[PDB]
């Protein structure tokens, strides 16, 4: 039940 | 000591299909595991319907997972033909609940979630994770945060010294 977010995505992207 | 996945690695998995959904800028590693979980039921249920479709005659597909700081692309375990290719940045979140790996990238507010199955789902998510940061850190040093190494010997002394 582990999920990781992309610092890179959740950055420039959103 | 890090070069490992800058070149990339490859895991054998099992594609079950996908499912498209709606997200809004910056949700939460909590609210994502939700949507992710409903993205898996979407295709599981889509598969039961798939199976049945076969009675009128197994249904999954074997793939390889190329993982790197650059992209994450799926290929035909047999034809070795690309089935999808997302530049890592366009990938926002992955999860490994059970031997079921699901990742979602920006379909170019409209996300697309891929659902695979692997007895290494565990190991598999972890890797993507490192890529995320390894990629992230690079996608960080190049921005002059050369002190990426330093910026953590900073994000700390900027927290205790914050008491």
């Amino acid at each position: 039940q582990n999920g990781y977010e992309n610092p890179t995505y959740k950055f420039f992207e959103q | 000591g890090s070069e490992d996945l800058i070149d990339g690695i490859i895991f054998a998995a099992n594609y079950l299909g996908s499912t498209q959904l709606l997200s809004e800028r910056n949700p939460s590693k909590n609210i994502r595991m939700m949507q992710a979980q409903e993205a898996v039921s979407r295709v599981k249920r889509m598969q039961k319907a798939a199976k049945i479709k076969k009675k009128a005659n197994q249904t999954l597909t074997e793939v390889d997972l190329f993982i790197s700081t650059q992209r994450i692309k799926v290929l035909n375990a047999d034809t070795q033909e690309t089935m999808m290719d997302h530049a890592l940045r366009t990938i926002s979140y992955i999860a490994d609940i059970g031997n079921i790996v699901v990742l979602m990238a920006r379909r170019r507010y409209k996300m697309i979630c891929h659902v695979f199955e692997s007895e290494d789902a565990q190991l598999i998510a972890q890797s993507i994770g490192q890529a995320f940061s390894v990629a992230y850190q690079e996608f960080l040093r190049a921005n002059g945060i050369n002190p990426e190494d330093l910026s953590q010997k900073e994000y700390s002394d900027i927290i205790n010294t914050q008491e």
